[PDB]
RNA sequence: CCUGAGUAGCUCGGAAAACGUUAUUUUGAGUGAAUCUGCCCAGACCAUUGGGUAAGCCUAAAUACUAAUUAGUGACCGAUA
RNA sequence: AUGAGCAGGUUGAAGGUUGAGUAACAUCAACUGGAGGACCGAACCGACUCUCGUUGAAACGAUAGCGGAUGACUUGUGAUU
RNA sequence: UGGACCUAAGCUGAGGCUGAAAAGCGUAGGCGAUGGACAACAGGUUAAUAUUCCUGUACUUACAGUUAGACUGAUGGAGUG
RNA sequence: GGACUGUUUAACUAAAACACAACUCUAUGCCAAACCGUAAGGUGAUGUAUAUGGGGUGACACCUGCCCAGUGCUGGAAGGU
RNA sequence: AUCAGGACAUUAUCAUGUAGAGAAUAGGUAGGAGCAAUCGAUGCAAGUUCGCUAGGACUUGUUGAUGCGAAAGGUGGAAUACUACCCUUGGUUGUGUGCUGUUCUAAUUGGUAACUGUUAUCCAGUUUCAAGACAGUGUUAGGUGGGCAGUUUGACUGGGG
RNA sequence: GGUCUUGUAGCUCAGUCGGUAGAGCAACGGUCUGAAGAACCGUGUGUCGGCAGUUCGAUUCUGCCCGAGACCACCA
């Protein structure tokens, strides 16, 4: 099973730390935040040095959180589109936004499904939260042509 | 085949008896759910493992 | 708008009411399109393999099959024309050849409403409520007779698209989705509202009066004659054999296949359809 | 300090042992322990008693035979064989 | 799937064409016409039947009829259960 | 007329999808011709022979020169077969 | 008696049967039940319920009477199960 | 994951009770010659519950420190109140045993549709959409079931069975 | 029959189902039809489902049996 809780989220409440409840094959399973991990490195004497590993991934992922939260607010994207006789031609898939984030060299999620078909346009934002103590949030502006 | 494909755990191969007992075999098959297993650069495609050869592998800490 | 058949032969008559056959198909001479003709699979009412499907099939006057176009998601918001009524004995109706005007042909069913040379727009949006505009069910006002039904959003009409066939429209549901809509076989059915559909009927209404008459047209269009399951063999059905008339067997006839069938229903588990019913044949699911 | 983890055993069906499933060997599914400071086994089970260290691996030989080479043998026949 | 034959004698509904005609249709009248699981039947194939045959020339034919042939007629090679 | 061309029902089949094995479906390509497309006729010729061998006459197919004008424009698509 | 043009015991009965037309009953939303395949995969059908699968009767026309007591079927339902 | 609901035995709670006679509604058993009085009586005006229509019981102001006859006159087959037991009868916070109503996507899926590989039907990944813990899945077991099988349906007998 | 229900007048259902058996139907006394049909108003009768238990006046109350309905003919 996942041994690695360095964030906590399972739709509960529940803590960091390894403080789980279980689930089988499920968002403990699923989640970035809870990975399975061979339980080699989980000892007596190991209990301390996963600790230590906790805090410190603890601390540098709140930081590391909040910088993303501030330099998406600052950093924004691109987009465009052609239009036809006065109305919307199509849908809009994640996979094209899983191209524009590869195409900078980095690599999105897929197995947090919560959206639907956008039928609109333009500016709007995009709140995926894959933490529990601040949350990301995006802007994607898409140019009318 | 109609069994698990990374860690063989072939349906068990033996005789039958029931209220029928007679001289027969008969494969026990292995519990397929297509679960997924831990493996870097994604390719954690769906696949089917046994279900005591999963909660082996959940004591293994192997997704 | 049928027609009865005169014999005038010196061997037998026979019954049969045609509908014309000449103004829908109506080709006189017909010189299809060489390259927009296809040839299609031929086992003669048997599997891929050939093996039995069905009790004695064949007999298709060499059939050959228009490429249609159901989904009608790829040309939206464009303005079309319908350009011809194209040949289609594969099926009961003969679809549609219509051409968006950036110079896209393409193809739509036939529904009554459409004439050739009518500047249609099939889109996903609140547009005119008439034949060959395919448009999702959620716009579609209360009360109007609709067809091209379908049950995946954005997968494209297959409920409700032989010739004649449409559904009727008497509300909605409290989930965002699942239009009432009754539709034909007696299925009062909840489809999603975001599925697109053709509002109206589809063409050749006039297939409701049919005839056969012979056993030659009986065997043109791919069927064969059937025998009585009273009539069989042992170890086909118990029902053959014996003096006098053939008996019918246990308390239920079976099939060629050897199974009863009186009054059981074989609904599938796992079918989308089920479950989306107000009122069923006997029952509400 | 170590001396080999879904493996004992329990539940439903099971495969050799005389055994046609009882100790011993075996598990498709739910399960289940430790490494001697240990556990298992010992024709229910237990304590004693004894036997042994386990939940890794290879190994010739005695086990079938005489088509390739060589030689010989016959209460084998003799063309209806 | 690729193919092919159906003579001759045929029939002549409908469809279409024309005038008279009737308040108007109605009604009468006429020609193309060619549809038909349409007809007999040569080609064609089939095989319902009389006799032979039933230790046949034929492992099913010979005599004589007969069915269909403008379509449920005849039908080859390839290919499919 | 075939093969050097491809296509019918349907199939082999690089990959691929399932399945004790075995094995099945299908894909590139390749098949499947009774189809499409490809161009030649008369006279005379052996104990067996012929647009095929010879005579008088043609189509079809590219290169070496060769002179020559023209800007060629696909594999994709348009029409055709 | 059967609808007839018609088909069968491929070689006695090839018919008054069966078939056809027509009449009626049965379940089902695109793997539609139904079926096949061996899961794959595929047919029905590459059909869309004005379609497919089966059952009973059987030019055309009038009907198809009474009855769930029961089998099968249908749905519902507390409780024993 | 979440989510609440009510059930069965349900703690503690509140009301449930007439053959007549018998102050009398008679729940029964039962300690008792007891206990009601500000622990507000003999009761009432009302509210509430029950109601069989005897009227009963709890509550607020009130009756006032007096008696309660339901300690006890009296009772019947069953006698009180207080007092204790069994209740009655159901709820109820209530724990356990089976469970129901929720949503959620996150297990689970897809000849739903698209992109790319693959201008490749079989496909891989990316996805769309659809939902969604349901079904399905191995095992178990209940039922289904001549569609099908290995087979069986004794013998005697002036022939058969 | 063993996991369950279970019975009333000649019949259908209440029962102080322990103390009692009553309402409608064959039938009754009368009634109007000439008379009789046709007729409206009350009942005559009374297996309390039988055996072992309980007892105040008990097959009814409990337990066992007659039964309809449903898992239970030592073996593929």
């Amino acid at each position: 099973m996942k041994v690695i809780l360095k964030q906590d989220v399972s739709n509960l409440g529940k803590r960091f730390d390894v403080v789980d409840v279980k689930d089988g094959y499920a968002i403990h399973f699923l989640f970035p935040k809870k990975l399975a991990a061979p339980l080699t490195k989980k000892s007596l004497q190991d209990r301390d040095l996963f600790l230590k590993k906790q805090q410190e991934h603890y601390e540098i992922n709140k930081a590391l959180s909040h910088k993303l939260k501030e330099v998406i607010e600052q950093t924004e994207l691109h987009f465009s589109l052609k239009e036809h006789n006065g109305r919307p031609y199509g849908s809009i898939i994640t996979k094209q936004i899983i191209n524009q984030a590869h195409t900078k060299g980095m690599a999105l999620q897929k197995f947090m499904f919560k959206d639907n078909v956008r039928l609109g346009f333009g500016d709007h934002e995009i709140t995926l939260h894959i933490f529990e103590d601040t949350t990301a949030v995006l802007k994607v502006k898409v140019t009318p042509d | 085949a109609k069994k698990d494909q990374l860690t063989l755990r072939g349906p068990l191969y033996g005789n039958n008896r029931s209220h029928s007992k007679t001289i027969t075999r008969r494969k026990w098959n292995v519990n397929l759910q297509p679960c997924k297993v831990k493996t870097a650069d994604g390719k954690t495609t769906r696949i089917l493992v046994s279900t005591r050869t999963l909660r082996t592998l959940k004591k293994h800490n192997r997704l | 708008p049928i027609k009865k058949i005169i014999s005038r032969s010196n061997s037998g008559i026979h019954h049969s009411t045609v509908i014309d056959y000449k103004k829908l198909l109506t080709t006189n001479k017909n010189k299809p399109e060489k390259s927009l003709l296809v040839t299609l699979k031929k086992h003669g009412g048997r599997n891929n393999q050939g093996k039995i499907t069905v009790r004695h099939q064949g007999g298709r006057n060499k059939r050959k099959y228009r490429i249609i176009d159901f989904k009608r998601t790829h040309y939206d918001n464009i303005e079309a024309t319908v350009k011809s009524i194209e040949y289609d004995p594969n099926r009961s109706c003969f679809v549609s050849l219509i051409t968006y005007a950036n110079g896209a042909k393409s193809y739509i069913i036939s529904p009554d409403g459409i004439k050739v040379g009518d500047k249609i727009l099939a889109s996903e949006h609140p547009i005119d409520i008439k034949p060959g505009f395919s448009m999702p069910l959620a716009f579609i006002p209360e009360g109007t007779q609709v067809h091209n039904i379908e049950l995946h959003p954005k997968g494209g009409g297959q409920i409700a698209r032989s010739a004649g066939s449409y559904a009727r429209i008497l509300g909605q549901d409290e989930t965002g989705k699942y239009v009432i809509l009754q539709l034909l076989s007696g299925e009062t059915r909840k489809f999603l509202k975001e599925c697109r559909a053709t509002v109206g009927v589809v063409s050749n209404l006039d297939h409701n009066l049919v005839v056969i008459g012979k056993a030659g047209r009986n065997r043109h269009r791919g069927i064969r004659p059937t025998v009585r399951g009273s009539a069989m063999n042992p170890n086909d059905h118990p029902h053959g054999g014996g003096e006098g008339r053939s008996p019918v067997g246990r308390d239920a006839p079976r099939t060629p296949w050897g199974k009863r069938h009186m009054g059981v229903k074989t609904r599938n588990m796992k079918k989308a359809s089920t479950n989306l019913i107000i009122r069923n044949r006997k029952g509400e699911q």
